[PDB]
């Protein structure tokens, strides 16, 4: 249920962006109609899909550049193991924990902050 | 001392239900939000083909338009591209162990990829914080 | 108090000084209370308590069982409405911006437009062809897809056998997963609280 | 016992790398053991 509520304030929040693109799209034609202007929303807007997607591009590539060395490395890949779990876990108890150390490590920065402002 | 578990079980449940209720009567209504922007962008398809047969009845010639179009296309693309990485990424992971996909051992290491992508961001936007501090 | 009330003043022919002791000898007074118990059939009697109360525990815990299984079933077939959601999301964006875009052809020419435009176009003249060419899609795209077919030929009997596996042993590591899990998830919720306590300290 | 946590959190994951429309979130690659270990070490 817990996810399912990041899920739904994502669903919220973008029919809210839609609406209204919808928005500034109606009634702003709506005008024009009667005679008025809208626009350089767009431009507004349209320059800024693309700035938002000029990163999805290097986000492509990013992961394009992942599969190969992966891929790569699946090559490599070819060969037994209860022991490794083992080992995995004993790390991921040594990586949560300096994560730990850094989160409170944060934190506590924050705090300290915090007490000077006051 | 099991009837105590009992009790914060009764607890906690029916504050899941609070839950769900609400979720879902949500989704109704982000549901609602589809259907009525949606009747409307147009009934927007008059506004739109009235500017048309006005502009129609003009000097003529429409221009300029194509950059745009243009755009639609260059932004569209990509998400056609997306898919196909997706389609790419999907079969690679199926690439992968034999006679039983229904096994634990793909469930133990799934979940465990997913706990070692959390922990990555939990490590620097925890950096992050732990950078941004510098300002201070 | 009234429990008080009849805890002392003692009970059913139950000496005193005894039935004093169990009151300090409770292990747990609110939850409890000293009753007087009478030799065997008395804890025949209580056994017969045991069981009634023993069916009633298992049928609450029923229901509890009953009203989870409704959230999970909503729930797990709920997502429908989620992933539709969001992809006629997706649609009605496009053609938001189909329509945002043509409300910027019809009514702009006009034959004005350029200013601006010529960045938001310097930008997308950019991205397009960078995209295109060359170089990009071709060869990797398909050295990538060229070879993961192979690789899957290769893989396949290699498999053959191995022999196994090991499976098997798979249900826990079920188990200790999900006690990471929620480690994870506590930390992430306080880094995110951290940089609250922060965009604070945006003083 | 009767669990279904990880058989959530499992499903969570499940449902996470495969796919969608989503603009952005596209499915990930699971890894496991051996290149996972050093990717954990990193």
């Amino acid at each position: 249920i817990q996810r399912n509520t990041l899920n739904i304030d994502k669903l919220k929040i973008e029919t809210a962006q839609e609406l209204k693109n919808a928005e500034i799209a109606l009634r702003t034609q709506k005008t024009p109609p009667g005679l008025q202007h809208e626009y350089a929303a767009p431009a507004d807007y349209f320059r800024i899909l693309v700035q938002q997607f000029e990163v999805q591009l290097q986000q492509y590539r990013q992961q394009i550049e992942e599969l190969e060395n992966h891929l790569a490395t699946q090559a490599n890949n070819s060969h037994i193991t209860p022991q490794d779990l083992s080992m995995a876990m004993q790390k991921i108890y040594q990586t949560f924990v300096a994560l730990a150390a850094q989160l409170q490590s944060i934190h506590e920065n924050v705090k300290v902050l915090k007490e000077q402002y006051l | 001392e099991n009837g105590e578990k009992i009790t914060s079980l009764h607890r906690e449940v029916e504050k899941v239900k609070l839950d769900q209720k609400r979720l879902d009567q949500e989704l109704d209504f982000i549901l609602s939000q589809q259907k009525e922007l949606e009747d409307l962008l147009s009934p927007l398809e008059e506004l739109v083909k009235e500017q048309s047969g006005t502009i129609y009845l003009q000097h003529a010639d429409e221009e300029r338009e194509k950059t745009y179009k243009l755009a639609e296309n260059i932004d569209a693309q990509l998400k056609r591209m997306a898919q196909d990485l997706k389609d790419i990424i999907e079969h690679l992971n199926t690439s992968g162990a034999p006679a039983d996909t229904s096994d634990p051992l793909q469930q133990i290491c799934k979940i465990l990829n997913a706990h070692m992508d959390s922990l990555q961001w939990i490590d620097q936007n925890s950096a992050l914080l732990q950078r941004k501090v510098e300002e201070v | 108090a009234q429990i008080k009330q009849l805890l002392q003043n003692p009970p059913a022919g139950v000496d005193p000084i005894i039935w004093e002791q169990a009151k300090v000898d409770n292990p747990d007074s609110e939850k409890l209370i000293p009753v007087p118990m009478v030799g065997f059939k008395e804890l025949l009697r209580r056994l017969k308590v045991q069981d009634q109360m023993t069916k009633q525990h298992q049928t609450r815990l029923d229901i509890i069982s009953e009203d989870i299984s409704e959230l999970q079933k909503n729930q797990t077939t709920s997502v429908a409405k989620i992933a539709q959601y969001k992809r006629k999301l997706m649609d009605l964006s496009h053609r938001t911006l189909q329509v945002l875009i043509k409300q910027e052809i019809q009514r702009k020419s006009g034959y004005a437009i350029q200013a601006d435009e010529e960045q938001l176009r310097v930008q997308l003249d950019t991205i397009q062809g960078e995209l295109n060419a060359p170089t990009q899609f071709k060869g990797r795209l398909n050295e990538l897809m060229s070879q993961i077919r192979m690789q899957n030929h290769f893989g396949a009997v290699r498999s053959e056998e191995r022999y196994y596996i090991d499976a098997d042993l798979l249900r826990e590591i079920k188990q200790h997963l999900k006690q990471q899990q929620e480690g994870l998830s506590h930390l992430i919720s306080i880094i995110k609280d951290d940089l609250e306590d922060i965009k604070l300290v945006e003083h | 016992m009767d669990t279904e946590g990880f058989g959530e959190l499992l499903q969570q994951a499940e449902q996470l790398a495969a796919e969608t429309e989503g603009i952005s979130e596209l499915p990930h690659v699971e890894r496991n053991l051996q290149e996972i270990q050093q990717a954990g070490e990193r």
